[PDB]
RNA sequence: UCGAUGUCGGCUCUUCCUAUCAUUGUGAAGCAGAAUUUACCAAGCGUUGGAUUGUUCACCCACUAAUAGGGAACGUGAGCUGGGUUUAGACCGUCGUGAGACAGGUUAGUUUUACCCUACUGAUGAUGUGUUGUUGCCAUGGUAAUCCUGCCCAGUACGAGAGGAACCGCAGGUUCAGACAUUUGGUGUAUGUGCUUGGCUGAGGAGCCAAUGGGGCGAAGCUACCAUCUGUGGGAUUAUGACUGAACGCCUCUAAGUCAGAAUCCCGCCCAGGCGGAACGAUACGGCAGCGCCGAGGAGCCUCGGUUGGCCCCGGAUAGC
RNA sequence: GAUGAACGAGAUUCCCACUGUCCCUACCUACUAUCCAGCGAAACCACAGCCAAGGGAACGGGCUUGGCGGAAUCAGCGGG
RNA sequence: UCUGGCAUGUUGGAACAAUGUAGGUAAGGGAAGUCGGCAAGCCGGAUCCGUAACUUCGGGAUAAGGAUUGGCUCUAAGGG
RNA sequence: CCGAUGCCGACGCUCAUCAGACCCCAGAAAAGGUGUUGGUUGAUAUAGACAGCAGGACCUGCCGAAUCAACUAGCCCUGA
RNA sequence: UCUGGUGGAGGUCCGUAGCGGUCCUGACGUGCAAAUCGGUCGUCCGACCUGGGUAUAGGGGCGAAAGACUAAUCGAACCA
C-alpha cells in the first residue's frame, strides 16, 4: 500500500509531459480518490490518477481530457526512512483508465512512489529515483 | 435558510471548556481495572519531559511496504528518576462513590516532599509531619498505626500509594517534589497493603512498573499560548481581504430567533495549558540511566547492539531548556503534551492490546544524538574532533602548557 | 542503515537530516541543510568556499 | 410595525427537522450473480472542486460512498461585501406636443455608532467547613470519531455464457478531532555574521545614518496534512427474525413467559468540577501573650427560636402468610 | 448613418508574465488596544434586564405554567 | 551632510494578549479566490541591438524581444 | 401545587414501544384490525355439530357439544 | 531622388513645483477635520495656475450646462 505523501499539484497546475506523444503540458483539472472538503482543492502528488488537459501540443489531443499520472513533483515528501525528496520538475505521462501508458518511452526520472503503484509506467522509465 | 453547502464544524465540544487547567501535574481519572488473580503491581509513573530525537529502526509488519526495511521515527524523552513510596490511602465504595476512609504516611519524609506542603518553605518552621512521625516511636502511637491498617484491611476496596519524585537529581531550578496516588492493582486488598508496607520508605524505579514495547498512557498539560483569536482556537476560516472591521473572525456567531449565543460558537479566548489524555505511546527503550561501576561511570545509555558508539541518549551540547539526562528515561514513540521541564503522567492501558502494531516487538539500530542546538552534524564530541583535526584553541592551550 | 556525503560540503549526513535532490537529467545529490542546498543551486563552486572539504582538500589543510 | 424592525444574493458560522442520497441493521421483488427497485428502525456521520450568470433557480465539466431536501424574522449588513435592485449625472429604444414615463437595456454612484444590559468566550474572585495547606471523591453539564480503497477470500460461489460477489484476515488512505516540533519547510530586527549602494566621522582600523537602506545565510522561539504522533469499551433494546405456547382440541414470534439483535439511545474512555462531601498535615512571641483538651467546675448575661413522652431495625409474599 | 489611425484615472473579453486573491494559513516589525501615575468626556436611559412553551395587538425582560436563581468584577464579543 | 533651527508635535512608566491600523516575508501550485486580478505583485534607469498589425503617413514606439551594467589597471581620440 | 371526597361511593369500558383526560379552545379524515366488549341477521348440529387423525376423491370412519358467516358500534390501535 | 548633419515646431510625450482629485469603494467616521489623511493616480507652454483691484444681486446674477455656484444656506440666498 501507498504512504500518504506531500501533494504539490492542486487543480489548475500546469506539468511536463515525460512520455512521447507529443504533448508538452497537462493541466489538472481533477483528481481521482478525492472526496474533499469545502473551499479545499484537490490535489496529487506522485503516484496520483489526475484528469489533465494538453494545453501546448499535437492538435489531436489538445482539446480533450485525458488520464494522467504524476511520476515527478517539485515539493518535497517525506520517504519512510526519513528521507526528503524532490525533483527538479513537475511531470506526468498519458495513460488509459487501466495504467497503460499512450505513449512508449519516458523522459528523465520517475518517482519510487509511482514505479510501485504502476508497472506499466515502471518499465518505460530510464530511471528510478 | 439552510446552510449553501455542508462543512463538519470546526473543532470538538468535547474538550468544551477549553480553559486553563486548574493542575499543573496530570492527573489520573480512571486507573485500570482492578484483577484480584493478577499479582501486585503499580499503575502509573510520573516523569519529565527532556526532549525529542529520532530513530532508526527495521519494522516487522509482512503485508507492509516498510517490511524488512529500515524506518526513521521521531522519539520523546521522558527522564523518571525513581519515586519514593511515603504513604498508603484506603477507599471504600458507597452508593455516593469511593471516599477516602484512612491515609497513614511513613515515619521519615524528606524535605523535598515537605516542600509540597508550603507556599513560602523559605519562611516555614518546617515542621510539617514532626507530631505524626513521633507516632511511629511511641508505643500507644504503634498500636494505632497497626489498628489503622487492620480497619483498612477489613474495610478498604481501593489501596493507593502516595509517592513523590526525587527532584535532587533532576537538572530543574525546582525544589519541591511531585506527590501522586498510584493505584495497586493486583490480588486483596489485604496482600495490596502487606505489598504496600514492606515498601514504604523505599524507593520504586521505573523498571518495576513498565516494561519493553509495551503501550502507556500520557497525561499532561498542554503548552500554554494565551489569549488567542477564533482562528487560532478554533481554526475557522479567515474573512477576505477587503472585510471592514476584522478578517480573523467568525461572521455570524448565531441565527436571530435563540436570541442567544451558543455555547458552540467559536468565541476567542485562552489556547492551550489544557489536561489532556491521549493513550496509545508505545516503549521504545527504557534507558538504564548513569552509574559508577569500578571507579568509572557508565555513559552506555542509548547505545545500540548495531553502533556501539559508547555515547548518551543527551544531544551534543545537552538538551535545550532542560538538563543533562543522567536518571533512567523512558523513550515513546512520537510527541507528547506539554513543554520541555512539564511533568508527564504515565499510566498503563485501560485497554486490552491485541492488534500487531501494539504487540509489535521493536528493536533500535541507531538513536540520533547530533546537537538540537541548530543543524548538528556529528554525534559525538570524539567523532568531530577527529574530522575536524586540531584547532587554534588546542595549539594556543598547548603553547601556553609548554 | 547508510550513511551519504554531501554533494556540495563533503560533509556525513545521518540518516534523519537534509534533503534528495533528483534533476530532470537523471543525476540525484544530498545536501546535509539548506545551506549547502542553496549554494548548490546558486551554482557556485565548493572548491571556492572555505569550509567545504573539496576546498581543504585542494588547499592542503589537513 | 410608516415620531423607520436596514432590503436581493453570495461569503462566514452554529444549531435544528426528516418527507433518507450514502453509510449501520433489516424486510420485499418480475431478487440466479452483479447492478437496481420497493418498504422499516434510523438524522450518529457525510453530502465536494469548477466554467457562464448579480443572481435564488438553471446548466454543463470532473471527482465521489453520495454528491438528499429543508428551517431558524424567506437565519445571518453596529459580521463583511455592494455585483443587482432602489435617489440625484448620463446614453439608447419605444411612448408623449412637452415637462417627462417605461413593471426595457446600459454606465458611474459616501454602507455610521458599542465603552451600556444580557447572551456567549475566557479571567479573578464569592458564601460555607475555626485558619491554612496537601492529597483526593463525585453530583451535574459537555462529549467524537467517520467513510473508502487495494490484497486475500477468488475469476470462487451463482450462472448456459457473458459476466461475477460476501464474512474472517492483512496493508493503507479520506474527512474530522486532540497534540507536537526530532526531522523538512516558513518566519526571522538574536538587528547573529558575511557582502554591497549613497553619505558622514581627515585617512587606515572601527563604526554610524538612509522611519528595518538593500541583499545572502541564519540560533532559539512560534508555526504547516507543507513535517511528525494519537484517536477506545459495554448495557438495555428498535426494525427484523425466532422459542415455548394458549386464545381458537389444529395453527400461531404474543396474550402470560423467553432468545438474537444495530452508524440509533444510555453509560464508559475523555473535558469541566456544586452555596457538594472526604482523609491527612500544621496550627501563632518568647516573657508579652494568645490557643487547644479534660462532656472542666461553676455563677451569670445577651441572642435565635422551635417543640411539650419513647418504640434500638427481619426479609418479604399477596391465587397467600 | 457607417467607419476610423492617435488619444482615454471611460465600459468589456481573452492570452503571456507575475503574484498570499485563493488552497491554508503562519511568522516578524512599529502604533494601539492592555496595566499604572496624572487628566478626563459624549451618545443613550418608563422600570429594568436568564430561558421554554402558552395566550395576548396573532415574534415577551415583566403576565400564566414549567426550567430555575448566589456578592463585586476584568478583558473580548457582536445573538438579542 | 554644512549654515541656521528643533525637541517628535496637548502627557509619561511598564508589558508585548486577542482584534485592529501601517509595513514585510512565505514552501508547492499560480486567479482554482471574487461580480470583477479589487489589493498586491511583475516591469522600471542608461548603453548597444531589434521592433508588427494598422494608419489621417504625422504616428503606433520605451511597440514586442534580446544583450550589457561592479571594482581596479591601462590604451586611443577629442583643445588653448 | 391549591380551598374542598383521607366517601371502606355504585355499575361497567379501556393498556396505547406517538394512551386519555371537559363549551368558545387552540389539532385530524377517508379507509382498516382474528385487540377487546356489546348488539343485529342468517345458518349448522343427535339421523349427530366445528376441530384434529386419513382414505376415496364432494363423501365417509375415529374425538363427541356448541359452532360458522356477514354486518353493526363503543374504547384502544394503524392511517399520523 | 537618396544619405549624413544642423535646426528647434507642437492646445507634443515622461515627469518635478504648482493645479486637480481615479481607485483602494483603504484610514477616520461622538474625526486632526460640519469633507481631512496615506499610498496610488490626471495634467504640468497652455482652452495653464495664482494675488490684488474692478463689474454683474434674488424670479435676479453667473453658468465649456451638474439645476451647478451665488459667505458650511440654492429646483430662487440671507435679514427684518
Amino acid at each position: 500500500a501507498k504512504f500518504r505523501i506531500s501533494l504539490g499539484l492542486p487543480v489548475g497546475a500546469v506539468i511536463n509531459c515525460a512520455d512521447n506523444t507529443g504533448a508538452k503540458n497537462l493541466y489538472i483539472i481533477s483528481v481521482k480518490g478525492i472526496k474533499g472538503r469545502l473551499n479545499r482543492l484537490p490535489a496529487a502528488g506522485v503516484g496520483d490518477m489526475v484528469m489533465a488537459t494538453v494545453k501546448k501540443g499535437k492538435p489531436e489531443l489538445r482539446k480533450k481530457v485525458h488520464p494522467a499520472v504524476v511520476i515527478r513533483q517539485r515539493k518535497s515528501y517525506r520517504r519512510k526512512d526519513g528521507v526528503f525528496l524532490y525533483f527538479e520538475d513537475n511531470a506526468g505521462v498519458i495513460v488509459n483508465n487501466k495504467g497503460e501508458m499512450k505513449g512508449s518511452a519516458i523522459t528523465g526520472p520517475v518517482a519510487k512512489e509511482c514505479a510501485d503503484l504502476w508497472p506499466r509506467i515502471a518499465s518505460n522509465a530510464g530511471s528510478i529515483a | 435558510s439552510h446552510r449553501k453547502f455542508s462543512a463538519p464544524r470546526h473543532g470538538s465540544l468535547g474538550f468544551l471548556p477549553r480553559k486553563r487547567s486548574s493542575r499543573h501535574r496530570g492527573k489520573v481519572k480512571s486507573f485500570p481495572k482492578d484483577d484480584a488473580s493478577k499479582p501486585v503491581h503499580l499503575t502509573a509513573f510520573l516523569g519529565y519531559k527532556a526532549g525529542m530525537t529520532h530513530i532508526v529502526r527495521e519494522v516487522d509488519r509482512p503485508g507492509s511496504k516498510v517490511n524488512k526495511k529500515e524506518v526513521v521515527e521521531a522519539v520523546t524523552i521522558v527522564e523518571t528518576p525513581p519515586m519514593v513510596v511515603v504513604g498508603i490511602v484506603g477507599y471504600v465504595e458507597t452508593p455516593r462513590g469511593l471516599r477516602t476512609f484512612k491515609t497513614v504516611f511513613a515515619e521519615h519524609i524528606s524535605d523535598e516532599c515537605k516542600r509540597r506542603f508550603y507556599k513560602n518553605w523559605h519562611k516555614s518552621k518546617k515542621k510539617a509531619f514532626t507530631k505524626y512521625c513521633k507516632k511511629w516511636q511511641d508505643d500507644t502511637g504503634k498500636k494505632q498505626l497497626e489498628k489503622d491498617f487492620n480497619s483498612m484491611k477489613k474495610y478498604c476496596q481501593v489501596i493507593r500509594i502516595i509517592a513523590h519524585t526525587q527532584m535532587r537529581l533532576l537538572p530543574l531550578r525546582q525544589k519541591k517534589a511531585h506527590l501522586m496516588e498510584i493505584q495497586v492493582n493486583g490480588g486483596t486488598v489485604a496482600e495490596k497493603l502487606d505489598w504496600a508496607r514492606e515498601r514504604l520508605e523505599q524507593q520504586v524505579p521505573v523498571n518495576q512498573v513498565f516494561g519493553q514495547d509495551e503501550m502507556i498512557d500520557v497525561i499532561g498539560v498542554t503548552k500554554g499560548k494565551g489569549y488567542k483569536g477564533v482562528t487560532s482556537r478554533w481554526h475557522t476560516k479567515k474573512l477576505p481581504r477587503k472585510t471592514h472591521r476584522g478578517l480573523r473572525k467568525v461572521a455570524c456567531i448565531g441565527a436571530w430567533h435563540p436570541a442567544r449565543v451558543a455555547f458552540s460558537v467559536a468565541r476567542a479566548g485562552q489556547k492551550g495549558y489544557h489536561h489532556r489524555t491521549e493513550i496509545n505511546k508505545k516503549i521504545y527503550k527504557i534507558g538504564q540511566g548513569y552509574l559508577i561501576k569500578d571507579g568509572k561511570l557508565i555513559k552506555n545509555n542509548a547505545s545500540t547492539d548495531y553502533d556501539l558508539s559508547d555515547k548518551s541518549i543527551n544531544p551534543l551540547g545537552g538538551f535545550v531548556h532542560y538538563g543533562e539526562v543522567t536518571n533512567d528515561f523512558i523513550m515513546l514513540k512520537g510527541c507528547v503534551v506539554g513543554t520541555k521541564k512539564r511533568v508527564l503522567t504515565l499510566r498503563k492501558s485501560l485497554l486490552v492490546q491485541t492488534k500487531r502494531r501494539a504487540l509489535e516487538k521493536i528493536d533500535l539500530k541507531f538513536i540520533d544524538t547530533t546537537s538540537k542546538f541548530g543543524h548538528g552534524r556529528f554525534q559525538t564530541m570524539e567523532e568531530k574532533k577527529a574530522f575536524m583535526g586540531p584547532l587554534k584553541k588546542d595549539r594556543i592551550a598547548k603553547e601556553e602548557g609548554a | 542503515m547508510k550513511v551519504e556525503l554531501c554533494s556540495f560540503s563533503g560533509y556525513k549526513i545521518y540518516p534523519g537530516h537534509g534533503r534528495r535532490y533528483a534533476r530532470t537529467d537523471g543525476k540525484v545529490f544530498q545536501f546535509l541543510n539548506a545551506k549547502c542546498e542553496s549554494a548548490f543551486l546558486s551554482k557556485r563552486n565548493p572548491r571556492q568556499i572555505n569550509w567545504t572539504v573539496l576546498y581543504r582538500r585542494k588547499h592542503k589543510k589537513g
